[PDB]
C-alpha cells in the first residue's frame, strides 16, 4: 500500500526544519514503497501524486520546574509550489497547579503532485526558550493514500 | 518464531524475519523486539550519564548547578537558595522552627539559647540562624 509515518529528530527547541528518522526498524516510523526520506534537505517525497492524509503531531515536556512559557508552533510547508498545514501549541506558565505537558493534532487531506517534497518548519516564541523541550518520539508527521490505484 | 533473537537485535517483517544489528541510534534490552527503540537524547539541562548503546538505554544527568526531579529525571529544578529544602519531588521553603544558610544545605533546627544560659537577641527565620546574648539587662 501507500502510507508513511516519521518520527522527529529533533528534541529541543530551535528555529528552522525538523530533522526525522526515516529507517524502518525504529519504534513507530513507517515507511513503504513510492516515498523516500531526503536526509539532505529534510524532507520526503511523494513519487505517485494523488490525494492523501497527512496528520501532525506535537507534544512537548517541561524539564526545569518553574520556567516556561509561550507558544509553540509548527508548520509544513510544500517545496515545489505559504503553509499548508499549521498547528500552535501553547506552553503553560508556572503555576501552583503542575502542567508539565502540552500537546496537539493537526489533520486534513491534502492533493500532493508526483515527486512533491514535504517539510515541517519548527518556530517558537517564548520566555524561556530552555525548559520546554520536545517528547521524544511524540512528534508524529504521517501520511497515508486516499487516491486509488 | 522471531522470538530466539537477544537483546540488542530485532526482527524485521521485510527482509524475511531475520535478526539484524540496531540502527544506528537505538536499543533493544529484552526478548524478541519487532523494533529497537529509540535512544533516550540528553540535551538543553540533560548531560548524558549512560551512552546509548543496544542493549542497554540512555540515562540523563543534569547540568551541574541543577538536579534531577522526577522519575526517569523528568524536570530539572535549580539548586534550591536558602531557606529551602530539597522535598525529594518539590522543594519547600526551610520549615517552621528550622533554617538553612547555604546553596545545598539542609534545613536545620535553630540554635536554643535556653540550653547556654542565654536568651535571643535576634529572632531566627528561614535564612538564617538565631544569634543568643545577653538580655536587657541594663
Ligand atoms: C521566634 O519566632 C517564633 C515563630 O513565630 C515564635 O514562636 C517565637 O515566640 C519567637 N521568639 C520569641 C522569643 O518570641
Amino acid at each position: 500500500g501507500m502510507f508513511a509515518q516519521l518520527v522527529a529528530q529533533n528534541v529541543l527547541l530551535i528555529d528552522g526544519p525538523l530533522s526525522w528518522y526515516s529507517d524502518p526498524g525504529l519504534a513507530g516510523v513507517s515507511l513503504t514503497g513510492g516515498l523516500s526520506y531526503k536526509e539532505d534537505t529534510k524532507e520526503l517525497v511523494v513519487a505517485k501524486a494523488g490525494v492523501y492524509y497527512v496528520f501532525f503531531q506535537l507534544e512537548l515536556r517541561r524539564v526545569v520546574a518553574g520556567e516556561g512559557s509561550g507558544s509553540v508552533s509548527l508548520a509544513l510547508h510544500l517545496q515545489p509550489l505559504a503553509a499548508a498545514l499549521a498547528l500552535t501549541v501553547d506552553l503553560p506558565p508556572a503555576s501552583s497547579e503542575a502542567r508539565n505537558s502540552a500537546f496537539g493534532f493537526q489533520g486534513r487531506l491534502l492533493h500532493l503532485s508526483a515527486g512533491q517534497r514535504l517539510g515541517v518548519h519548527l518556530h517558537t516564541e517564548a520566555r524561556a526558550r530552555h525548559a520546554w523541550q520536545l517528547t521524544q518520539g511524540a512528534t508524529v508527521l504521517g501520511l497515508f493514500r486516499v487516491t486509488p490505484e | 518464531p522471531c522470538s530466539n533473537c537477544p537483546a540488542g537485535t530485532f526482527c524485521d517483517n521485510n527482509r524475511n524475519q531475520i535478526c539484524s544489528p540496531c540502527p544506528p541510534n537505538s536499543f533493544s534490552s529484552a526478548g524478541g523486539q519487532r523494533t529497537c527503540d529509540i535512544c533516550r537524547q540528553c540535551k538543553g539541562v540533560f548531560r548524558t550519564r549512560k551512552e546509548c548503546s543496544s542493549t542497554s538505554n540512555a540515562e540523563c544527568d543534569c547540568t551541574p548547578g541543577f538536579h534531577c526531579l522526577g522519575a526517569g529525571c523528568s524536570m530539572c529544578e535549580q539548586d534550591c537558595k536558602q531557606g529551602q529544602e530539597l522535598t525529594k519531588k518539590g522543594c519547600k521553603d526551610c520549615c517552621f522552627g528550622t533554617f538553612n544558610d547555604q546553596k545545598r544545605g539542609i534545613c536545620r533546627p535553630w540554635t536554643n539559647c535556653s540550653l547556654d544560659g542565654k536568651s535571643v537577641l535576634v529572632n531566627g527565620t528561614k535564612e538564617r540562624d538565631v544569634v543568643c546574648g545577653p538580655s536587657p539587662a541594663d
